[PDB]
């Protein structure tokens, strides 16, 4: 009675640490890590459509400001927007910009389809030093200022545009508010001015604002944008007698709106990666990631954990 | 873990067992030796690879979100979407804390079953011919060579052959 | 030394795949489905009180449109909106339209008490004929249409409702925007109208909007409708020069606030369920289900999965 | 499982068990015979209805809520409704997906303890009368009829009156 | 063969029901509640710093009504509330009422830093009945009350100031609606009057709105408060031909904003705690707690169970 | 519980076991005596602690959020508060009700598996000197005083020293 036979495991001389339901700290001998701590530090090109808005923001980009002319026609799964843009035109605002900007992001495209639109009496294509093009005064590309005749006239204007396509069209307009009492009459001869932009369910009235703001490329006056959407079998008439910012047609939607915008200064590089922070793209398979609560595409959840350690083996015990 | 064991009646693991997670230390006249236990050893891996691909599956594939920095407090809705993604935050850090724990609790739990299993398979190959001594060691009672540790090892150990010698070394 | 006893367990010719941590297949003898992927093709009627609000809408109804006379009194936990419903009256919108389609529908009742408006000198009940009700021009029911007394005078009004009761008031009320300037005069004789109403801590000012909108039922103007909340121990001030569209009286708001609406065109049956979907009701115990987002009354949590099967026996391993 | 009874030294489970999950089969002088286990069914039986009942258990009574279909973008506020609903629904998918995988995952290590359970409790019945075979059989080192058998199935099983022929038999 | 040696474990007369996945009451020897269902009865000014608003809310605070004296300087982690808090000066309501009472709690602190506004022609320091101290008629300490000169004139006021400051500014300033024409001009001269508050980037515009409101505090006159924030490199510009509530300077905005504000009538005391709800504060160790969703600081997570037992023992078999 | 040890083959508790979770209690020709297992207890206690630990440990420093109680009904956005917040609290209710089902499920697992790992540490003592009774039991077949006792549950307990006596004794 002599022989042993001995059933055992193997160890290896430093393991891992890994938490449990009763211990911080348990020594395995193989562990996976589930949080993904490092990102590229560029901007994946595939297989995500990416367009990059350089010096124009989105909302540029879509009124046609100098130095946008490179987004047109663009289309995306992912808009970069450059924290360094800068405006190039005539001093606006957007009463509801975000929602104007998210708008036009998820759209995913512009698709800019031109109109011709009979204005009566009043002078077209106004422009403006604060908005030059190669040093000649213009002004946004896709916005048409009007004003009035040189018979000093800015009669009731009144047209309608009909939607029988089989897409949704967004018309973007505007409404300019004069510095002065003389601006006012010296542009629009009216006072005050008044636009009603409508549809057959819904409808927005503006009435300008005259007074001092402060000079931004050398203006004291604003323009203030609005959109209307205009669905298949609606239509959109305007209505002004003065201050109109008048739109040159309108932009094609998507039925199905799938895209986003992401913000940062990241560049764009050449690795391929479906997931996108404003830290830079992500290559990873882990099911977390400590990076950045800002993701878009096929990526790990955020989570605040700089680490969490999934066991792949037995304990530890060396010897 | 729960069947005490790995870190338990087993004092401790084999470093030299490189080529398995479990298997077979002897001695005999011939020597001593040790070799892997193939299937105790597959059947931990696959479990923990079951896990694995349970856990790096799915995508979470999302585009227009919100947004999530804001440069100026606004007010009323800026405060929402702030506390809705805060809220989104915690409740995944949350899940993503307690799957690891759970998943590590039951991984240990596995692997001190697996090889409490090996230990009890051997023990019902050896039937009356063997004594377990209490670290995870049988002491056999008869003669066994290599090719005797072999038949244990690979499962054709035939008990009836020994018993004879086994039962007269046990008892007298 | 022969008897043999042995020890052993059931099993079947063919069980059923789960998952569990570790397998994404595992036989069991027996398993029980925790999501529920069928629904009725109807919406039960008990024992949630439903209110079939048929071709009008939650909107109309509580503005006494043309048709809507069958909601006069209703009660409900649940309001049945039809997408087929259409506008019966002169074309209108409603500024934050979801929100007032949201206290009517929390409200749960439609609870009309008539008042008595002393108004002065201008002429009461206007109509319309895009607002005809059996081939006679009217008018919401709910509303009342000052207009210029036949000597061509629309003079300030100022009238005051007090508010001792133990109930808070809903008053619904309107502005109207004329097609032209001659419209504007016609009606209300001023040039510009204009609205206030305003309670202890509260206020709306409208100034009306003249313009042409889309012809709607041979119409270009246009009513806006606004809601003014008043509190037991509050009062509420009317104060027009033109445009109102003035309330016949108040709402009765309940106290608590419990119910809700469902747009959907399914059709009510005679099952019995408490809850429903969009698609219909569901008669199920699961703790899940697939079918809608939009659920109603005592529901199974949506979750994506078409199915997740809880093993309800041991591992199936047969022969 | 975690005793590797059920798929381990139980080879197979046994389609002519049809009223019980766990039971007898055996085989002596008289013939062969299956009878099924009241006890270890019922426990079985009661933990699995156990879950059943937590599980298919609370409300979620939900009237008044969010809007959650749109016919047109609308922005900001439609953005963060529509995130909103969408966060909801991937954490609940979630907690359904983690807690099957957790019952069952816990189901079959429970009827797995149980068959262990059974097999042991006769073994302890049984002392040194007889011997572990190792697929989940006893040998028994003496004459058993069936009203021994019986003995042993309904736990009035006396080891003293055999031990002798028992002891006798296993070691001559 | 007689000696015997038994293995066993503790039990006591009697134990605690607690839930598992498989049995809603199992007893187990000792267990442990999780869920806090006790709360103070006074709110913990230590070591978390709470500010008494007393009878002035956060909105009345800002504006600096009689009574409201005392948060001068203050300084919050947490402004304390009081829901019997009342006015005490003239009738005024705020457009965004609960976005500025979120941006002055979260803030965290008054720091006031008064300026001179070289406005012209016009009287400054108009008050008001409605707004009396110390049997005086006063105002709003932190806003001026501009009206027409005594030779009857109020001229366009067109005033600007500039931030190079290393801090963001708020501007608060509001806009008079009086009751009657002859109060418009009595107060104004101009008829009708109008503000316009710029920045670089943005705008607010606001026409008066003349009509009567209830009677409060023996006025039928409204203010509607606004407000501006000018960011360092930025500036302001006011701009009015009547009706301004000009500022007499502005708030300092800390650059992280870390404070909140907790409404509730419970009294301040002498414990110590990190955790504050509206029912007091709590003094806990346990995870949860079901006294109030509405919790501020170090605080368990709210759930709706009023209990939830944790197993710290074996299962209860006594005898 | 999985190994069917505490209220299983274990009877029931012993409420005269003041100083320990788990212990022995004995009968020889000297009399009978309880006494605590120090490892046993101190292996339960810990895990437990662990669970408390891990359990009441992190913070939720909240502060600015959203409004959560309203005098009256608003429309789109007070909608939206609501149904955020709800959701959260039933979300945050769940993960807490199954926590502690969790957390309960497994320490009961895990206090019936320490009562076997004794019970099974004692077993391996004792060798081919006991025979295991059913209860939890062991019938010793020799002679065992006090300090023999003491040896056993302190661990020094040689089998080798008994062996020829408890032989005798099982066996004939
Ligand atoms: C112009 O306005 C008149 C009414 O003022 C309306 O009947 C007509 O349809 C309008 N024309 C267009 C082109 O919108
Ligand atoms: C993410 O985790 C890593 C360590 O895993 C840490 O160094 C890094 O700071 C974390 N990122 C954060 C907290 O943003
Ligand atoms: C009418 O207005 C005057 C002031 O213009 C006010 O004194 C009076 O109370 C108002 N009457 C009603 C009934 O509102
Ligand atoms: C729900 O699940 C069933 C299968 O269980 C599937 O056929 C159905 O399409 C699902 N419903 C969806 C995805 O809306
Ligand atoms: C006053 O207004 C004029 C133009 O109307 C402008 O040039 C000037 O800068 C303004 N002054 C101040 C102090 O804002
Ligand atoms: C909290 O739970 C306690 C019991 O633990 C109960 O008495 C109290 O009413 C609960 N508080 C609620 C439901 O607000």
């Amino acid at each position: 009675g002599n022989p042993v036979i001995c059933m055992g495991h193997h160890a290896v001389a430093n393991g891992t640490m890994v938490k449990t339901l009763a211990d911080d700290q348990v020594e395995v001998v193989t562990a996976q890590e589930l949080v993904e701590s490092q990102n590229l530090p560029e901007l994946c090109p595939s297989p995500l459509r990416l367009v990059d808005g350089q010096t124009c923001d989105i909302i540029n980009g879509a009124l046609g400001s100098p130095g946008c002319d490179h987004l047109n026609g663009a289309e995306w799964d992912v808009f970069i927007e450059r924290p360094n843009a800068v405006d190039t035109c005539y001093p606006f605002d957007v009463p509801e910009y975000q929602s104007l900007r998210s708008i036009l992001a998820n759209n995913g495209k512009f698709e800019f389809i031109a109109e011709e639109f009979q204005w009566n009496t009043v002078k077209q294509n106004g422009k403006s030093g604060a908005c030059k093009r190669a040093n000649v005064n213009d002004f946004f590309n896709r916005l048409n200022w009007l004003v009035k005749s040189d018979g000093n006239a800015y009669p009731l204007q009144n047209l309608t545009k009909i939607n029988n396509g089989d897409y949704a069209r967004l018309y973007i307009w505007g409404v300019h508010h004069p510095s002065t009492d003389t601006e006012q009459t010296n542009l629009y001869k009216n006072n005050p001015g008044g636009v009603t932009v409508s549809t057959k369910t819904s409808q927005t009235s503006v009435v300008p604002n005259i007074g001092s703001r402060p000079l931004v490329r050398g203006q004291s006056g604003r323009v203030s944008f609005y959109w209307t959407i205009v669905e298949p079998g609606d239509l959109i008439v305007f209505n002004t007698i003065g201050n109109l910012i008048a739109p040159r047609g309108h932009y094609k939607l998507n039925n199905q709106k799938k895209s986003t915008i992401l913000n940062t200064a990241i560049p764009i590089g050449s690795c391929v990666s479906k997931c996108h922070t404003d830290k830079g793209s992500l290559s990873t398979t882990k099911p977390f990631q400590n990076i950045s609560r800002i993701a878009v595409g096929d990526c790990p959840r955020y989570v605040k954990q700089g680490s969490l350690k999934l066991a792949t083996g037995m304990r530890n015990i060396p010897e | 873990g729960l069947f005490g064991a790995i870190a338990g009646f087993i004092e401790n693991g084999w470093q030299g067992l490189i080529d398995g997670w479990y298997g077979f230390r002897h001695q005999n006249a011939e020597g001593t030796g040790t070799a892997a236990d193939l299937k105790s050893t597959q059947a931990a891996i696959d479990q923990i690879n079951g896990k694995l691909n349970r856990l790096i599956e799915k995508t979470n594939d999302k585009y227009h979100q919100i947004e999530k920095e804001f440069e100026q407090v606004e007010g009323r809705i800026q405060d929402l979407e702030k506390y809705v993604e805060d809220t989104k935050i915690d409740l995944w850090s949350y899940n993503a804390e307690l799957l690891v724990a759970l998943e590590n609790q039951h991984t240990i739990d596995v692997t001190d079953s697996e090889m409490n299993k090996l230990f009890e398979r051997v023990r019902r190959q050896l039937r009356e011919n063997a004594e377990d001594k209490g670290n995870g060691c049988f002491e056999i009672f008869h003669k066994c060579d290599n090719n005797c540790i072999e038949s244990i090892r690979n499962g054709t150990y035939d008990h009836d052959i020994y018993r004879d010698e086994a039962i007269n070394n046990r008892f007298q």
